Formats: C-alpha cells, sequence, structure tokens
C-alpha cells in the first residue's frame, strides 16, 4: 500500500488472508 | 480448495450495502426524482 513515491518513500503492507500471529501492526478482516 | 485457492473479501460489507440501499429508499421516499438532478 503505497502513498505514491512523490508523496512520500513509506509503505504499508498487507498479508492477504493470514492471522498477525503468522506473519504498528493491525489484524483487518 | 486449499491448496493455492484463495477467496477475498469484497470493499463493501453487507452493512455498507444495506446504508447505501437505506439512502437511497429515504431520499425516494422525502424527495421524489429530485434528489437524483440535485439536492433533495
Ligand atoms: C487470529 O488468532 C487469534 C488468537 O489465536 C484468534 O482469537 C482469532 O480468532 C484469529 N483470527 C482472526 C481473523 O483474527
Amino acid at each position: 500500500i503505497t502513498p505514491g513515491t512523490n508523496t512520500s518513500n513509506q509503505v504499508a503492507v498487507l498479508y492477504q488472508g493470514v492471522n498477525c500471529t503468522e506473519v504498528n501492526v493491525f489484524q483487518t478482516r | 480448495k486449499f491448496n493455492g485457492l484463495t477467496v477475498l473479501p469484497p470493499l463493501l460489507t453487507d452493512e455498507m450495502i444495506a446504508q447505501y440501499t437505506s439512502a437511497l429508499l429515504a431520499g425516494t421516499i422525502t424527495s421524489g426524482w429530485t434528489f437524483g438532478a440535485g439536492a433533495a
């Protein structure tokens, strides 16, 4: 998940259908 | 199925789809066609 590289160099990462015990950190559905 | 196959969730939950049908219906009952053409 990217703000666009012109906006910022940060990213967030989604592990699709994975529980956070298996991989800020947040459990989405 | 559990060998390469996955199902992704829809972007809008069924609760959010029901908030849209509610808003369309409540606009239609209170304001006729006018909420399609402009402000209700
Ligand atoms: C993830 O793991 C926790 C602890 O084992 C569990 O309570 C939860 O139901 C699991 N699933 C999701 C989707 O969070």
